[PDB]
RNA sequence: GAUGUUAGGAGGGCAAAUCCGCCGAAUUUAAGCAUAUAAUUAAGCGGAAGAAAAGAAAAUAACUAUGAUUCCUUUAGUAACGGCGAGUGAACAAGGACCAGCUCAAACGGUUAAUCCUUCGUUUGGUGCAAACCUUUCGACGGAAUUGUCGUU
RNA sequence: UAAAGCUAAAUAUAUGUAGGAGACCGAUAGCAAACAAGUACCGUGAGGGAAAGAUGAAAUAGUACUCAGGAAUGAGCAAU
RNA sequence: ACGGACCAAGGAGUCUAGCAAAUGUGCAAGUGUAUAUGAUUCUUUAAACAUUUUACGCAUAAUUAAUG
RNA sequence: UUGUGUUGAAGCGAAAUACGUGAGUUUUCGUGGAACAUCUCCCUAGUGCAGAUCUUGGUGGAAGUAGCAACUAUUCAAAUGAGAACUUUGAAGACUGAAGUGGAGAAGGGUUUCUUGUCAACUGUGAUUGAACAAGAGUUAGCCGCUCCUAAGGGAUAGCUGAAAAGUGUUUAAAGGGGUCCCCGUCUCAAAAGGGAAACAGGUUGAUAUUCCUGUGCCAAUAGUAUUAUGAGUUAGAUGGUAACAUAUAUAUAAAUGAACUCCUUUACAUAGGCUUUACACUCGGGGUGCGUUUUCUUUGCACUUUACCU
RNA sequence: UUUGUUUUGUAGCAAUAGUAAUUCGUAAUUAUCCGAAGUGGUAAGGACUAUCCUUGAAAAAAGGAGGGAACGGCUUUGUGCUUUGCUACUCUUAAUACUUGUAUG
RNA sequence: AGCACAGUCUUAACGAUGGAUGUCUUGGUUCCUACAGCGAUGAAGGCCGCAGCAAAAUGCGAUACGCAAUGAAAAUUGCAGUGACUGAAUCAUCAGAAUGCUGAAUGUAAACUACACCAAUUCCCUGGGAAUAGUGGUACUCCUACAGAAA
């Protein structure tokens, strides 16, 4: 069986849904230089690292993930000290 | 005693014997003997019985989506050749 | 909002590029929706449908150009070959069902059923 | 009437042997050319208690003849045999306590 | 309990999601509602 | 015989009203009950089709004879079975619906397997916008087959 | 003329789908279900299994305004 | 002696097979046209209409285990 | 067949100088707002209720009654609020009494958690409360667990039975690995208390912490080539001690040749009894610091005076 | 290069952290965190003694040993081996560079 | 501004409670007719998802209350929004494309989103240029052909 349609594996658009802007997420940005993202459940640490790297010119220090009760994955992404986490947050909103 | 026949013994009601049964999705999968009480999931067949018309009719075909047969219906009346498309404007 | 006929003439390269940029714009719209911004929330449907349209065109082009690759060759992959009912696939061919031995063939040829009338 | 207690024993549900801590079946050496036409001496490395039975067992080490190595046997110990003793098995084994001879 | 399987946790999340009320704007044109203490979902 | 992630294929499960095999009760009736009846039923297991199954006489008759199967009217609640009790119970002929006959084995063919399949090619024309499809006979290759394919009756 | 085989029609269809009907039922009836019904809910489980239709022609007429009340509401010389 | 706190709605000799009697009707040593067929019938009509001068049931004859 | 209806049908409530003997029939008023009758004759049936501890639904007297009784116990003032015995704050009197309504977990639950609102119903009195209702939010791990191993044992394969369904599980198995021809060898599941690579302290939120932050560590893995550098060893594998045994301290004790084939050890194990050591706990005295009593006495009573993993 | 005598350090972690205090705009400064003991409650360890017609899991995984298969480097003859000419070489940890699919968790 | 005893029972009028009755009916029931298998090309069934605001039901499958195509063809609307002056808004048809995880379920497992082995894989341009830990395959039994081993 050969497949003609282009692959429907999850790429960046779909792997990373949107940033989280709750009070906790917003507080984390200035203090601990970290960004909170909502991702599809099928993502993993490597997927999220590569996705943020190639979606925004940001280099990851570490990723922590959790599965919410709303059917998605919340990812705390700590940015390296080379580039601060506030101007990138301003850049994307 | 205090865990007597009724209310006392009912206090020790934890540790269910049945769970979700990935095939039926119904909480009837006997955990100890690894076998669904509703469909017998490890076995290949469906575990139907003619002495329960109710049970037959609450899980027969057409109870669910019929994701494919409902599409293949009416092709008997259309009789289109596969790969054919309507002639364009 | 793009229709399905004008992009039917594009090559696969710019078809995929259009899909990519359209997905990027949809992602931006979803980011705005997740934020407090809500003015643009109604364009999500249109962008989503545009993505569906360009994907449809690209997949149809790919499938047709794949069929052109297995033109004849008698050994197409299973998805390329026919998808009739299973028993229709396993049915004897009409030629096989109509096949007959030489003995009965010559019997039928020499004494066919005849048309006639009566007084 | 109902099935009586003696009948239920053959079903082997709760009447199976409590054998969790048994050390193994007590058997002599399998017949071999050495045992048929000579003596083979095994060293009784240890004597142990098998929880099922009353007779102690003997962990006896023989040296394999077909290949380099040592084989282990569990033999019901005879009264008077001691660790570090060599017992001979076979037709030509001398008649002494602990030896295995043809009758 | 605190320790759960992935499928059980997703089922719990789905059951929580289905417990929300009908949207008001839709009401301009629900009965399958449960409370955690009255009716146990048993699943 | 093994073994092969060798090449190409098939089976598995669902669904049952009708259909085909198996297995198989008791309630009930007999005013009790044991044979009998319920019933060659229900439950259980397996297997198909748009129908299935049966079907082209090792048939019936006893006549001035009929002529595969199935079904309808009837034979007929009859012949018969049965603590000859309760109960059970066909067939032939007759009138109709429909109507269809055939092939293996065995025989015969050795101045010649005359057969079959796989794979790779060639064209004979056609309906399709396309996708695809229907016809086509000249091969070549590799096999199967004399432990028997094909032709004749 | 047994111990091998094929075979259409007339035949049956409490199933599924699609049509058409009726001296049928008319919301305690008719399918269990006219409705979000094999749903809610019950049982460890096999399974068990409901209740619940009707404003008006038109809510593209669903009660504006005032008074009294914290509010619910009530009242009106006000109102569809 | 048992059932009945009250009210509304629902609530029980019916359907089919087969036999007889009774009565009405048609025809009468005959009666019934079965299945099926035809026919400018095909909303109704799934009913009505029809049946080239030894189909079948019952009756027209009884009796006997029975050849009769 | 022949009639009644928006100039109001059916139904319903009350009735009638009404008819009948009676089931009933027929009329009036009111309500109702869309259908209804046929008694001209006949056809048809799921056709007539007081009961069946009848079925379903609704409603009574009992009755503002029984009752709202374990868990010693509340009081004063203030805030909020329309409203405070049971919301909040302060004061007091008491309770639980480390075998705790104190902290952690498992099973089970599943968002009850947090914040902000909020009171239709519920919170058997009230209620502004709440585990109720509404909108948002919240669960971060190489080191905690699962995941791995095997146990009681389960399923399955080969067979062999059985019509099958199923029953048993090596009963004539030619059944993956290893080195390099031979050797070993059914598979799989079953422990969140058994076995087991490796983490501590301080801090941080409204809600998470051995998970986040800071700092300090530890475990496992790290392919091939080539360079360097670190150490050893050697003109093919080191050395001391009589011995028990010891030695590589490089950032880092990394290297002390070693195949096939073997033999061991650890993992790895009951109970009872006392003796002993250590850590933690408790307690005593001194020093310092702060607080309290202070009519009288009191060199006084109380609190703090700490130090993790790793090396 | 050995033996006796002082100082320092809570042995490093470590005081920079905690704790209890005194002040200062409202985020900072300061001082303390050290001299001895008793009871035996809990937990673990040790060395033992005793009991059994009761002897009180396994495997994954890891380690030790016995044994002694294989043997430098540069160049060359001849069909891995004999050979000629020269000696500075083999292991181990770490880092870097390139290749390897993207070479930590 | 004054007068009735109270309670209990009866009657009438008007109302509360209740949901009978009548009238409705996109439902059922029965009969007649016609067609009739779906699945390793992965079925039925089960999960999980999908809308701007979206719980259920209905619909759909990462192209996710719908894509393309064909016929009709101006609306669609709660708001927001989208539509021509007809491949556009909405219906209908539905042949193309797509069709998540499962399930006979079939690599090993299963109260695990656990673990294998073999090909690395996919895409773009007309031999290059990229991106990807991603993608396929691997069950048991059997048939036909083939392979090299066996006596």
């Amino acid at each position: 069986i050969v497949k003609s349609c282009h692959s429907k594996t999850l790429d960046k658009y779909g792997l990373i849904k949107y940033p989280l802007t709750s009070e906790k997420a917003m507080k984390k940005i200035e203090e601990i230089n970290t960004l909170v993202f909502m991702c599809d459940k099928r993502a993993n640490k490597k997927n999220i690292k590569k996705s943020v790297k190639n979606l925004f010119g940001i280099e990851c220090d570490k990723v922590n993930v959790l599965n919410t009760l709303n059917g998605d994955k919340k990812a705390y992404v700590r940015l390296s000290g080379e580039h601060d986490a506030l101007e990138v947050a301003n850049k994307i909103g | 005693g205090k865990a007597g026949k009724g209310t006392g013994s009912f206090g020790k009601r934890n540790g269910k014997t049945h769970f979700l049964c990935l095939r039926c999705g119904k909480r009837s999968y006997h955990l100890q003997k690894k076998k669904c009480a509703s469909c017998g999931y490890p076995s290949a067949k469906k575990r139907r019985f003619n002495w329960s018309v109710k049970a037959k009719r609450r899980n027969t075909t057409g109870t669910g989506r019929c994701r494919y047969i409902k599409t293949l219906r009416r092709k008997l009346k259309n009789k289109f050749t596969e790969g054919s498309t309507p002639k364009p404007k | 909002n793009v229709k399905a006929y004008e992009l039917r003439t594009l090559k696969k390269k710019e078809l995929l590029d259009k899909l990519d940029e359209l997905k990027k714009e949809l992602s931006g719209l979803r980011i705005s929706k997740a934020l407090g911004n809500s003015a643009k929330n109604s364009k999500i449907h249109g962008v989503r449908k545009n993505v569906a349209r360009v994907l449809t065109v690209y997949n149809q082009k790919r499938k047709m150009e794949l069929r052109q690759l297995y033109k004849n060759k008698k050994f197409k992959p299973y998805n390329l070959r026919k998808k009739l009912t299973k028993n229709k696939r396993l049915q004897l061919s009409p030629k096989q069902k109509a096949a007959m031995t030489l003995r009965q063939k010559k019997k039928v040829q020499n004494f066919p059923q005849r048309k006639y009338l009566v007084v | 009437g109902r099935v009586i207690r003696g009948q239920r024993k053959g079903r082997g549900s709760i009447f199976k042997s409590h054998n969790h801590h048994r050390k193994g079946a007590a058997k002599l050496r399998h017949l071999d050319y050495c045992e048929k036409k000579g003596y083979i001496k095994g060293l009784v490395k240890d004597i142990i208690h098998d929880p099922g039975r009353g007779a102690p067992l003997a962990k006896v080490i023989f040296k394999r003849t077909e290949k380099y190595g040592k084989k282990e046997e569990l033999i019901i110990a005879s009264e008077g045999m001691f660790t570090g003793q060599y017992i001979s098995c076979g037709t030509k084994a001398p008649l002494s306590v602990g030896n295995i001879l043809p009758i | 309990g605190s320790i759960k399987r992935f499928r059980l946790k997703q089922r719990l999340g789905k059951c929580r999601r289905q417990n929300r009320p009908v949207p008001h704007w839709y009401r301009l044109k629900n009965t399958k509602r449960r409370h955690w203490r009255r009716t146990k979902l048993g699943l």
